[PDB]
C-alpha cells in the first residue's frame, strides 16, 4: 500500500517508498523470538538501563500456532537483545558464552545453528542491529579503486551482507553521572573490512578482530550513553543518547530521541532534549517507528535509568509536542520493548501485576490485548516477530572509519595520521550566525547572559571534554562537592556538575557572525560564543563530534536549523575562509590557543601556541593531545589567590581564600581548599545550577566574582540583590593583570572545576 | 469525511518505471569514464529518474528543481562541495549536451581526475550527484543508463527571434558579421553557422577568456574580490543575501570549458559561475578581464546591441 | 508522438494538464506526448475520443458555455479552437513562444494566453468572435507560467517565472485599462507553477519552491537546499505576501505543481509531482493564520516545519507526476492527471 507517496499502481508503492514496500514486503507472521529473563534484580536489572546484562536470561523462538517453544541460547549463560535478519532465517543479539569471553554480539540462524561471534571487545555489546550498506539485493558485490595516477579497476569480490551497527562501552570509564559505564554506538563489518572496501576501496579502519573476521569503527562520541539503535525510514539511525552535559537541564540532563548517519557524520536532534517539550525527566527507550501513520513509538519511563514504563509516540514525519501522545495510558500495569508491525499491528510485553508478556496491543482501547505467551517463572519481553524486513536505503560515507578520510573530488580514502603526517585527525565546522538563536536573555549558561548582535561576538571557545578514568579507588570520592553547586553530582574532581574538560582553543568570528574552523575529530567536543571582553555569553551544552575529513554546519546558535526549522538563507563571510585552494583538503584557520588583549582588557585578537605542526594552507595547531591545555585551580588560579589575594582575605573577610592548597574537611570529607570552598558557596535563593554566591559554572559574565574584578555590570542578570557595597568600597580591578584575570575567567567558564588533570595526580586531592 | 481515492481513470497504456535492483557504489560510478551505447526505449525512464523526487531521501527536490523539466535550468546559481567552498556555479543548460564534450564548467586545466572538471562521461555527472547532492541513495547501473539516454536525447530548441520566414533579421544580420569580424574573433572559441543545424558554436576546448574569479591577494587567496565593476561603483553589497547573482568567488581554476552558444536566449545568468547577468555583460567587459573574452573595447553601444541580437538568434 | 525536448517516439500520451466544463460534465485533457487532448464524460468515467491539436500541448480552456476548448500548443508556438462537440480542431491561431496556460474571460468573450519562453513576456489576448489574437501584454519580467482572472473580471494576475532570479514576482494587470498595475515580489522563490483565485477575490495562492542558493550544499536535512512553499497573496492593495511551508520536518512534497480552489473555498488542492501525491489544505485555517499573524510573524513561520499540520487536511496517494488538478463544479470530486502512469486519479473530498 502507498504511504508516504504515490506508486505505479493503485494499491501499490513505490520502491523509494520504505514504509508501504514494507507493508507489501511483510507477510504472515507465524514464529517469534523473544527474550525470556530471571526474575530478579540481578536478572532484570532494567533500572540500570542503558547498562542492562540480564545474567541467566536466554533468547526463545515461540510459534504463535502449534504453541511450541523452543530455547536457541542453551550454549549462553546468557541472551539478549533478538535483532532478525532482513530474510528472517537468521538473527543477531548480545550475549555471553558459557565459556566466557564477557558480553558480545553474536549472529546465529533462526533453526539454532551456524553460530558465529561477531565482537570482542574490552567492554560490553548490547542491542546489534543490522545495516544493509552497498548490500540491497543477496549475491556478491564487487570492489574497485584507483590504482595510485592510474585507472579505475577491479579487484576481487565480496559477498554482501551489510554492516552491523551497535551500541557498546569500554571497560573502567564512568559516565556523567559517575556510573561505570559509557555507552557508544559502533559501525561493524561482517565481512572483515571488505564490505567498507567495495563502499569505499578501503577496509574499515578501527578496531580489528581477525580471528572473527570482523572490524569495529566508533560513530558516536557523546561522553554519556548513546543506546537502542533502529532504522529510520530515509536510512539514518534512530536511537537514544544521554545529554548530561554539566549543569544543564536543572542539574538533571535528558535522555532524548534522535538521528544519526551510520558512520556517524550528521547527528540531530528528534524530540525531548529542548525547553518546552514533553517528558521532562523522564528516560526514554526502545523506540521503533509505526509503518501506517508513521510514529516513532518509545518507552517512556518515570526513571531515566529505568529500561520499564509506560509507551508514548510522537509522529516521525513532525517530532513536535502537537503530535504528542501517550499510547499507554492507565491501568494498570509495566509497559516495555513494543515492536510495530508493517501491518500496524504491534507486540509489547505488558506485566499486569508485576511479571511482562508478551501481549498484541490494542489502539483502540489504548492497552494490551489479547495474549501472545507468558511463562509465569519468566519476564518474558523484547518480542522480534519472523517475517520480511525492507532494506532501508544506505547512505554514502565519506570516512573509511579511524584517521581515514575520502576525498570529494576523486573519491579516494586517505589516512591523515600514518600518511598524510597529522598528530590527530581533524574535521572542520562552521556557524553562519553565532548572534542568531531561540533562546532567551536569561541566568542559565545555555541561555543569554546579555543580547548581541552582530560585531558584538569577537571570537568563540571550543572546549574539549574529558572522560572520567579513576584507576585508584583510594584518591577518586563521588559526593564530595555535596555541599557545593554540584550537589550529588559532585566528585573529588570538581565542586560542579561539570567535569574535567580543556580547551581546545578559540576561534575569531567574522563582523556578520559567522566563523569556520578545523578542529580535532573523533572527540567530544562544544562551544561558547564569546564577547568584546572574552566571556561567554552563550554556552552550548552537548557533546559534538567529527568524523575525520568531515566538516558540518550549522545557521545558527540553537537556532532550530538542527531541529524544528529549515536552514536559513546566508550569505557568510566565513564561507569564503573555509576551502579556497586545490592543494588542500581544508583551508580553514586551526584553533589558535590563546587570546590577546589590550591596555584594558578587551578583545584585541587571537594568539598562535607553541603547539604549531602540504595538505592545508593554514598553520597546524592544537593537533596534539599531551599538549592539550587546560585550567586547573590548584596550578594555575590557587597560586594567584595566594599572591594577590589571600593576604587581606581571612575569616573575618569573606570570602576566605587563605590556607594555601591545605585540604579543608567537609562532612568527613577532604577535597578542595579553604579558597575554592569558599568561592563555590551557594547562596540563598539562587539556583545551583545557575551559581553559587561567587561564582556561576560556564558563566563568567554573570558570577559575582568577575563581576567585582572587572568592578562593572557584566550582564543582565544580577548575581545578587545587592552587589556593590555603599560604604567601605574598595576597587578590586587593579588588583590582577589581564592574564590573571582571565585566567580565573577561563577557570569560571570552563566549568569552574578543582582537578582538571584526569586520573591522579601528583597535586593535592582526595586520599584515603 | 476524509478525503481518499474512489477510482483511476486509465486514458492511456499503463507505464511503470523501473524498479530499484543494487545500487553503485561510488567507485563503480567512478568507473564508467565513457558512455554507453544509446537507447532510445530507456529515455522515458530516464525522464521519470529525472523528474521524481521521491527517490531522494526526504523528498526534498529532484533534479528538475534545477534544470526544470524542460530540461533546460532555472538558472539558480550554487555552491557545490567537490569544486571548493565560495566557488560558485551556473546551473547547467542540458539541452544538445551530448554533442560537446567534456562535461561541467571547469575544463582540462586543473582537473587530471576528469571527473568534477573536464568531465569525460554524463555518468559521472548524475552519477554522483545522489552522494555528492541529493545525499540519498545511489543508482542502479540501469536506471543511470536510462537517466543518462534521456539527457543525451535533449535537443536544442531554436531561436524564437527569428523571421517566420526562417530567414534572420537586418539587426541580427548586422550583428553577425561584428561576431565573426576576425579581430573581435568570436568565430575562434565559437565556430559555428546561423542556418547550419550541426554548428554547436563551440570548440569543445579549455580556455582562459579572464573569468577566473580570485582573491583580494590573487589566485589562491581569501577573501574574494568584485569582478563586476558596474555592479561595484552600484555600491551593491558583496555578502549581499538579495542579488540574483554573486559578484564574488574564489576559483580554484583560471580556464573552462566553453559552452555552446546555441539555446543561449534560454540561459539565463551566463558564463560558469553566473557572473554575467545579461548577454550584455559578455561582452562589454564588465565581469571580465579587458578583451579576454573577444575583443570588444573598440566597439560602441549600437555594434554590441546587434552583437546580442545576434547572439539571441543562435 | 515524442517525448519533450526529443526526436525519441513514445506511444504513451503523457497527460502534462486537465481541466472540467463548468458543467461538469467533461473532463479535458490535455496530452503532451501524444500531441492531442483527451475526452471523459465524468459521469461514466470512461473515454469519448481523442481530438487532434497541434504538437505538444500543455494547457486547454473552456468556455463558459462549454462549446469551445481553447488548447495551447507549446512547441508549435500556438493555441487550438477545438469544437468540443464536434470532436474536431476548428481553428489555429499562433502566439508568442512556449504558451503554458490560457484562461476564458468570465463574459467568454476573451481568452488570455500566458506566453512562458525564458526570454519572452507577453500575454496574448484573444477575441473569441474573430478567433484570432487582438494584442500582447507586456508583463514585468520574462516568462510566465501562467495567469489567472478574477471573479470580478476586472483584474489578471501573471506569475512570472524567471530564469536566473531568486525573487520571482506576480504581475497585476487591469483587463479594461490592458497592462500592469502592480508588481509584487516573492522572494526566495523559484519554479512557480500556478496562480490560483478565491472565490471571494480577496486572495491568490502560489506554488512554489524555496532555495537556499547562498548556502554550501552538503545534507539533505531541514531543507538546506530546497524547501516546499505556497504562498498567499492578499489582492488589497498593500496586501500582505505570505510564505507558508508545505513540508514536514522529515516529509517534504517535492515540486508543487498544480492548484485546484474549492467553489465556496473552504479547501485548497495542490498536486505534487514529485512526490506524486495531492496535498489538500483546510483555507479558512491558512487564510485565518494570514489575519492573524503580521509579516514578520509570518516570514518566520515560513521556515517552521511543525506548522503544516495544523493546516493541513490530508495527502492523498496518486499516480506517477500528478502535474495538474481540478475540481468539479460541487466541489465533491478532484481529479489529478499523471504523466508517467498516463492517467488520472479520483478523489472524493471532505466536501458532503
Ligand atoms: C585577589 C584578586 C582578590 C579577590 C579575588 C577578591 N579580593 Fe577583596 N575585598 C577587600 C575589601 C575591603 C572588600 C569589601 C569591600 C568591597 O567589596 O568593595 C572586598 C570584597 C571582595 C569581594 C566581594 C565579597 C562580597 O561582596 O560578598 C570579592 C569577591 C573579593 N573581595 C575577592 C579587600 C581586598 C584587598 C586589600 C585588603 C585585596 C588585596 C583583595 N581584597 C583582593 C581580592
Ligand atoms: C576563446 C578565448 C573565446 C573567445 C575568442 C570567445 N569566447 Fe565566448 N566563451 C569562451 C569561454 C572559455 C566561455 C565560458 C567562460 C566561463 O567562465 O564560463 C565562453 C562563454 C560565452 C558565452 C556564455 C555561454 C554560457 O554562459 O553558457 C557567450 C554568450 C559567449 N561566450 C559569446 C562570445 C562572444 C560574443 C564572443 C566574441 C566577443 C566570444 N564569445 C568569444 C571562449 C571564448
Ligand atoms: C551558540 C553557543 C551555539 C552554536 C554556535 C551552536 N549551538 Fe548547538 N546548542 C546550543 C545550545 C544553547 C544547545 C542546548 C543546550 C541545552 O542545555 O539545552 C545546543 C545543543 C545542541 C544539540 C543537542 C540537541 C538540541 O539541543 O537541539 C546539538 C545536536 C547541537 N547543538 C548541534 C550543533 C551544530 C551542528 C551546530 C553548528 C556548528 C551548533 N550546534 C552550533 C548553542 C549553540
Ligand atoms: C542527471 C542530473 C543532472 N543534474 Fe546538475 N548541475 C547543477 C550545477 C550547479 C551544474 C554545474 C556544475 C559545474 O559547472 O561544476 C550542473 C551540471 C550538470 C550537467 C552538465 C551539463 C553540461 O553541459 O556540462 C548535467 C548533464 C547535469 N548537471 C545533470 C545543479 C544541479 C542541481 C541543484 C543542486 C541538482 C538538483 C541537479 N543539478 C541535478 C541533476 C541531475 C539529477 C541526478
Ligand atoms: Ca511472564
Ligand atoms: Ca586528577
Ligand atoms: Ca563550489
Ligand atoms: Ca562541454
Ligand atoms: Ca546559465
Ligand atoms: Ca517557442
Ligand atoms: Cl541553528
Ligand atoms: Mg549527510
Ligand atoms: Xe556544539
Ligand atoms: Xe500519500
Ligand atoms: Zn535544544
Amino acid at each position: 500500500e502507498p504511504v508516504m507517496t504515490g506508486g505505479p499502481v493503485q494499491g501499490k508503492a513505490l520502491w523509494t517508498d520504505y514504509s508501504g514496500m514494507s507493508k507489501e514486503v511483510q507477510g504472515p507472521v507465524s514464529q517469534i523470538l523473544f527474550t525470556q529473563s530471571p526474575r530478579t534484580a540481578k536478572g532484570d536489572p532494567y533500572q540500570n538501563y542503558p547498562h542492562y546484562i540480564p545474567e541467566g536470561s536466554r533468547i526463545v523462538l515461540f510459534d504463535l500456532n502449534t504453541k511450541e517453544l523452543k530455547v536457541l541460547t542453551n550454549d549462553f549463560a546468557t541472551a539478549f537483545d533478538p535483532c532478525t535478519y532482513w530474510d528472517g532465517k537468521k538473527f543477531a543479539f548480545a550475549g555471553v558464552h558459557k565459556k566466557g569471553g564477557g558480553c558480545q554480539i553474536w549472529e546465529m540462524n533462526i533453526d539454532g545453528s551456524g553460530l558465529r561471534q561477531m565482537t570482542d571487545l574490552k567492554g560490553t555489546c548490547r542491542s546489534p542491529i543490522y545495516y544493509a550498506a552497498g548490500s540491497i539485493e543477496e549475491g556478491e558485490g564487487r570492489i574497485i579503486w584507483r590504482d595510485r595516477e592510474g585507472d579505475w579497476k577491479e579487484h576481487g569480490m565480496v559477498e554482501k551482507t551489510g554492516m552491523i551497527i551497535f551500541s557498546g562501552s569500554p571497560e573502567g570509564v564512568m559516565d556523567e553521572f559517575h556510573n561505570p559505564y559509557a555507552y557508544n554506538l559502533y559501525r561493524l563489518d561482517t565481512q572483515g573490512g571488505k564490505i567498507i572496501q567495495r563502499i569505499t576501496g578501503h577496509v574499515l579502519s578501527g578496531i580489528e578482530f581477525p580471528h572473527l573476521n570482523t572490524t569495529i569503527d566508533q560513530i558516536t562520541y557523546n561522553l554519556s550513553s548513546n543506546f537502542d539503535p533502529w532504522l529510520t525510514p530515509d536510512g539514518n539511525i534512530l536511537f537514544s543518547s544521554v545529554q548530561a552535559n554539566g549543569s544543564r537541564a536543572g542539574g538533571e540532563g535528558r535522555v532524548m530521541i534522535c538521528v544519526d548517519n551510520w558512520d556517524g557524520a550528521y547527528p540531530r536532534p528528534i524530540y525531548g532534549n529542548c525547553d518546552g517539550e514533553i517528558g521532562g525527566t523522564s528516560g526514554r527507550s526502545q523506540a521503533k517507528i509505526t509503518f501506517g501513520d508513521r510514529k516513532i513509538v518509545y518507552v517512556e519511563s518515570p526513571y531515566m535509568n529505568w529500561g520499564v514504563g509506560q509507551l508514548a509516540a510522537v509522529s516521525w514525519d513532525a517530532p513536535f509536542n502537537k503530535t504528542y501522545e501517550k499510547l499507554t495510558g492507565k491501568d494498570g500495569g509495566l509497559y516495555r520493548s513494543p515492536y510495530p508491525l508493517p501491518d500496524d499491528r504491534m507486540l509489547v510485553s505488558y506485566a499486569e501485576r508485576g511479571d511482562f508478556g508478551i501481549y498484541w496491543f490494542n489502539f483502540s482501547k489504548c492497552a494490551a490485548g489479547d495474549k501472545v505467551y507468558d511463562d509465569p517463572n519468566w519476564n518474558d519481553h523484547q518480542p522480534a516477530p519472523v517475517y520480511v524486513k525492507y532494506k532501508p536505503r544506505w547512505i554514502n560515507t565519506f570516512t573509511a572509519g579511524k584517521n581515514f578520510g575520502v576525498t570529494v573530488v576523486t573519491y579516494q580514502p586517505f589516512d591523515q595520521v600514518k600518511v598524510e603526517g597529522y598528530p590527530h585527525s581533524w574535521g572542520t565546522w562552521i556557524c553562519f550566525d553565532t548572534t542568531l538563536s531561540d533562546q532567551p536573555v536569561g541566568p542559565y549558561p545555555h541561555q543569554k547572559a546579555k543580547n548581541v548582535s552582530h560585531g558584538d561576538i569577537k571570537a568563540v571557545r571550543i572546549i574539549q571534554g574529558y572522560q572520567c578514568v579513576e584507576p585508584d579507588s583510594t584518591r577518586f570520592r563521588v559526593g564530595a562537592g555535596a555541599h557545593l553547586l554540584g550537589g550529588e553530582r559532585s566528585s573529588s574532581n570538581s565542586g560542579t556538575a561539570f567535569q574535567q574538560r580543556g580547551i581546545i582553543g578559540y576561534q575569531y568570528v567574522e563582523s556578520d557572525g559567522s566563523t569556520v574552523t578545523s578542529q580535532l575529530s573523533d572527540v567530544p567536543y562544544y562551544m561558547q560564543i564569546l564577547d568584546d571582553k572574552g566571556m561567554s555569553v552563550q554556552t552550548a551544552l552537548t557533546w559534538a563530534y567529527l568524523r575525520p575529513y568531515h566538516g558540518r554546519i550549522c545557521s545558527g546558535c540553537h537556532y532550530g536549523s538542527y531541529r524544528g526549522r529549515a536552514f536559513k538563507n546566508i550569505h557568510a563571510k566565513a564561507l569564503y575562509n573555509w576551502w579556497y585552494d586545490d592543494r588542500s583538503h581544508y583551508d580553514s584557520p586551526f584553533a589558535f590557543r590563546y587570546l590577546k588583549f589590550d591596555n584594558d582588557g578587551n578583545y584585541k585578537g587571537v594568539k598562535h601556541g607553541e603547539d604549531v605542526v602540504g595538505t592545508t594552507s593554514q598553520p597546524v595547531e592544537g593537533l596534539t593531545l599531551d599538549k592539550q591545555r587546560t585550567v586547573d585551580f590548584r596550578r594555575d588560579i590557587q597560586p594567584i589567590l595566594d599572591a594577590k589575594c589571600a593576604m587581606c582575605h581571612d575569616s573575618n573577610n569573606p570570602p576566605n581564600l587563605g590556607g594555601g592548597l591545605e585540604l579543608v574537611s567537609v562532612d568527613g570529607i577532604a577535597a578542595y581548599s579553604r579558597a575554592y570552598n569558599s568561592l563555590l558557596e551557594p547562596q540563598r535563593g539562587k539556583d545551583p545550577n545557575i551559581g553559587g554566591k561567587y561564582v556561576n559554572p560556564s558563566a563568567a559574565i554573570n558570577s559575582l566574582l568577575v563581576w567585582r574584578l572587572y568592578e562593572a555590570e557584566l550582564s543582565a542578570n544580577a548575581p545578587r540583590e545587592k552587589i556593590f557595597p555603599i560604604e567601605g568600597r574598595l576597587l578590586h580591578n587593579k588588583f590582577l593583570t589581564q592574564d590573571e584575570r582571565y585566567a580565573i575567567v577561563e577557570w569560571i567558564d570552563l566549568g569552574a572545576q578543582w582537578d582538571n588533570i584526569p586520573g591522579p595526580d601528583f597535586y593535592p586531592g582526595y586520599l584515603v | 469525511g476524509q478525503p481518499r481515492v474512489i477510482s483511476t481513470i486509465q486514458t492511456g497504456a499503463t507505464w511503470e518505471p523501473l524498479g530499484r535492483e543494487e545500487p553503485l557504489t561510488v567507485p563503480e560510478v567512478h568507473f564508467r569514464v565513457k558512455h554507453s551505447p544509446f537507447k532510445s526505449e530507456l529515455v522515458r525512464y530516464g525522464q521519470f529518474q529525472f523528474n521524481d523526487a521521491a527517490w531522494s531521501l526526504q523528498g526534498s527536490y529532484s533534479c528538475a528543481s534545477c534544470h526544470y523539466e524542460r530540461g533546460q535550468t532555472t538558472g539558480l546559481i550554487w555552491d557545490l562541495g567537490d569544486e571548493g567552498w565560495g566557488s560558485w556555479k551556473n546551473t547547467k543548460y542540458i539541452r544538445g549536451g551530448r554533442y560537446l564534450p567534456p562535461f561541467r564548467h571547469e575544463g582540462f586545466t586543473g582537473h587530471p581526475d576528469e571527473i568534477v572538471g573536464a568531465t569525460s562521461s554524463l555518468d559521472r555527472v548524475c552519477g554522483r550527484d545522489p552522494g555528492f547532492v541529493f545525499r540519498s541513495e545511489n543508482f542502479s547501473p540501469m536506471r543511470l543508463e536510462a537517466l543518462i539516454c534521456y539527457i543525451r536525447a535533449l535537443e536544442f530548441t531554436g531561436s524564437p527571434f527569428r523571421n517566420a520566414d526562417g530567414s534572420l533579421t537586418e539587426a541580427q544580420k548586422r550583428g553577425q558579421k561584428i561576431f565573426e569580424d576576425p579581430k573581435v574573433g568570436c568565430l575562434e572559441c565559437h565556430p559555428g553557422d546561423p542556418m547550419d543545424p550541426r554548428a554547436l558554436f563551440s570548440d569543445a576546448q579549455t580556455h582562459d577568456v579572464g573569468t577566473g574569479r580570485v582573491g583580494v591577494n590573487g589566485f589562491r587567496s581569501t577573501p574574494g574580490k568584485v569582478f563586476n565593476i558596474s555592479a561595484l561603483e552600484a555600491g551593491e553589497d558583496p555578502y549581499g543575501v538579495e542579488s540574483n547573482t554573486p559578484i564574488i568567488g574564489l576559483d580554484l581554476v583560471k580556464e573552462f570549458d566553453t559552452p555552446t552558444l546555441r539555446d543561449i536566449y534560454a540561459s539565463g545568468t551566463y558564463f560558469h559561475d553566473g557572473g554575467a547577468r545579461t548577454l550584455m555583460d559578455t561582452i562589454n567587459n564588465t565581469v571580465n578581464d579587458k578583451d579576454m573574452h573577444g575583443r570588444t573595447s573598440h566597439l560602441k553601444q549600437q555594434e554590441l546591441q546587434d552583437l546580442v541580437e545576434y547572439l539571441k538568434a543562435l | 508522438g515524442y517525448i519533450q525536448g526529443t526526436h525519441v517516439k513514445t506511444d504513451l500520451p503523457g497527460p502534462f494538464h486537465i481541466t472540467m466544463s463548468p458543467d461538469g460534465s467533461t473532463l479535458f485533457i490535455s496530452n503532451q506526448s501524444g500531441h492531442s487532448v483527451t475526452f471523459v464524460d465524468a459521469r461514466t468515467q470512461k473515454v469519448t475520443g481523442e481530438v487532434a491539436v497541434r504538437v505538444q500541448p500543455e494547457a486547454s480552456a473552456v468556455t463558459p458555455d462549454g462549446a469551445f476548448l481553447y488548447v495551447c500548443n507549446a512547441e508549435s508556438d500556438s493555441v487550438s479552437v477545438v469544437d468540443i462537440q464536434r470532436k474536431q480542431e476548428i481553428k489555429e491561431i499562433k502566439v508568442g513562444d512556449w504558451p503554458s496556460g490560457i484562461k476564458i474571460s468570465p463574459d467568454g468573450k476573451t481568452a488570455y494566453v500566458a506566453c512562458s519562453g525564458c526570454m519572452w513576456n507577453a500575454i496574448d489576448v484573444i477575441d473569441t468572435g474573430r478567433m484570432e489574437k487582438v494584442r500582447s501584454i507586456y508583463t514585468s519580467d520574462y516568462g510566465p507560467r501562467m495567469v489567472e482572472i478574477s471573479p470580478d473580471g476586472k483584474t489578471l494576475v501573471a506569475i512570472l517565472d524567471t530564469v536566473g532570479s531568486i525573487n520571482r514576482s506576480v504581475d497585476f494587470i487591469d483587463i479594461a485599462s490592458g497592462r500592469v498595475v502592480e508588481n509584487r515580489v516573492i522572494h526566495e522563490s523559484s519554479n512557480l507553477r500556478d496562480v490560483v483565485y478565491t472565490p471571494d477575490g480577496k486572495y491568490i495562492a502560489v506554488t512554489h519552491q524555496t532555495p537556499k542558493n547562498w548556502l554550501p550544499v552538503c545534507e539533505a536535512e531541514n531543507g538546506q537546499v530546497f524547501t516546499n512553499n505556497v504562498t498567499i497573496i492578499e489582492t488589497k492593495a498593500g496586501g500582505k505576501v505570505a510564505r507558508l511551508p508545505l513540508d514536514d520536518l522529515n516529509n517534504y512534497d517535492g515540486n508543487p505543481y498544480g492548484m485546484a480552489m474549492d467553489p465556496k473555498g473552504k479547501y485548497l488542492y495542490i498536486g505534487v509531482r514529485g512526490m506524486h501525491r495531492v496535498t489538500i489544505l483546510d483555507m479558512d485555517k491558512v487564510l485565518g493564520l494570514v489575519r492573524s499573524s503580521t509579516q514578520e510573524e509570518l516570514d518566520y513561520l515560513r521556515d517552521d516545519l511543525g506548522l503544516v499540520r495544523d493546516y493541513l487536511v490530508a495527502r492523498v496517494p496518486t499516480g506517477l507526476g500528478p502535474s495538474s488538478v481540478c475540481l468539479s463544479p460541487d466541489g465533491k470530486f478532484c481529479y489529478a492527471a499523471n504523466y508517467f502512469s498516463n492517467n488520472v486519479t479520483v478523489i472524493r473530498t471532505a466536501v458532503d
